[PDB]
């Protein structure tokens, strides 16, 4: 089972399996050895919200069962944005 | 090129909201052109009368997200085998993570004053382009086009 | 059934997915092909709580309808330093910004 570690801005490790990450097509680009990426503009509020994306994702695509919506709080949306449209996902 | 066949050969279909939108049943007349149904709230389902070859699609009421119906975009009643009606499951798709924030930023922010957000330029004309029925349309009938 | 979860140590979060029927002995197995540390130099909490290996994830609150892909829940975790295990500590994400005036 592997796993990669992505880092936010301010610091925070956050280590999701290689497959999840693999969502974003930007990360797919850079690893699919190498397991370790720095964010240094993705602060940890947002880049946590990717990785739940990230397993939300891996769990509901191609799923018959009913979706249940992805919750974005309001106070974070903007930020989110920007970094799904870096990341592709 | 994408239109309700004219048939006449009656179909019944349950159309089932397993989704936590209102949706908008959208009916492909004869010509092509998308015909709004009544609103389904979320969770529920409708016995409905339709005729086999007809074309629908569904939408989010009030947005016009798109949302998938028995895992795909369109839904097409065929013949009801025993007198069982056909299943129209309506789900929300996965939506990518993009499309998801600007469904929220839309939803908090009026047209007005998206120019006002602290974004890229790229990102106010992404927030701009409302999900449109008309505009998916388009893009489907392009794409049977690639199907030689 | 699936749980899914956060385990949260200072300023590491690990995203992982588990059964309600597995033990938080098996959830330290997991940890420790992650940091490299054994499951006897570990210790989990819910909250506050400490948990006991033997427990399963359903028995210690981690349930499919708590535990979801988009909001998992959260499992702390303390190492052992030296003789004796360190406090639980758990550092919060950063805070999201003032909500533009165009968004209230
Ligand atoms: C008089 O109108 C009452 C409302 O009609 C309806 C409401 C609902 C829905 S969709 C969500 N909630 C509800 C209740 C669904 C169906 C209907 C009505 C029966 N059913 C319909 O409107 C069906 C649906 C679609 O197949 C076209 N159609 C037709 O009847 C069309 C037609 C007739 C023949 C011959 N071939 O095509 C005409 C509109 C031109």
């Amino acid at each position: 089972m592997m796993y990669v570690k992505l880092i936010s801005s301010d610091g925070h490790e956050f280590i999701v399996k290689r497959e999840h990450a693999l969502t974003s097509g930007t990360i797919k680009a850079m690893l699919s050895e190498t397991n370790e990426v720095n964010f240094r503009e993705i602060p940890s509020h947002v880049l946590s919200k990717v990785c739940m994306y990230f397993t939300y994702k891996v769990r509901y695509t191609n799923s018959s069962t009913e979706i249940p919506e992805f919750p974005i709080a309001p106070e974070i949306a903007l930020e989110l944005l920007m970094a799904a449209n870096f990341l592709d996902c | 090129v994408l239109r309700s066949v004219n048939s006449r050969e009656p179909s019944q279909v349950i159309f089932c909201n397993r989704s936590p939108r209102v949706v908008l049943p959208v009916w492909l007349n004869f010509d092509g052109e998308p015909q709004p149904y009544p609103t389904l709230p979320p969770g529920t389902g409708r016995r409905i009368h339709s005729y086999r070859g007809h074309l629908w699609l569904f939408r989010d009421a009030g947005t016009h997200d798109g949302l998938l119906v028995n895992q795909t975009e369109l839904f097409v009643p065929s013949l009801n085998v025993d007198g069982q009606p056909i299943f129209a499951n309506i789900t929300l798709p996965v939506y990518t993570l993009k499309e998801r924030c600007l469904q929220v930023v839309r939803s908090l922010v009026k047209p007005e004053n998206y120019r006002r957000l602290d974004i890229v330029r790229s990102l106010y004309e992404d927030l701009e382009d409302h999900p449109n029925v008309q505009k998916d349309l388009e893009r489907l009938t392009q794409e049977r086009i690639a199907h030689q | 059934m699936d749980v899914f979860l956060m385990i949260r140590r200072h300023k590491t979060t690990i995203f992982t997915d588990a059964k309600e029927s597995s033990t938080v002995f098996e959830l330290k197995r997991i940890v420790e092909g992650i940091l490299k540390r054994p499951p006897d130099e570990q210790r989990l909490y819910k909250d506050d709580q400490l948990l006991d290996d033997g427990k399963t994830l359903g028995e210690c609150g981690f349930t499919s309808q708590t535990a979801r892909p988009q909001a998992p829940a959260t499992v702390g975790l303390a190492f052992r330093a030296d003789d004796t295990f360190e406090a639980l500590c758990i550092e919060p994400f950063s805070s999201p910004p003032e909500l533009p005036d165009v968004m209230k």
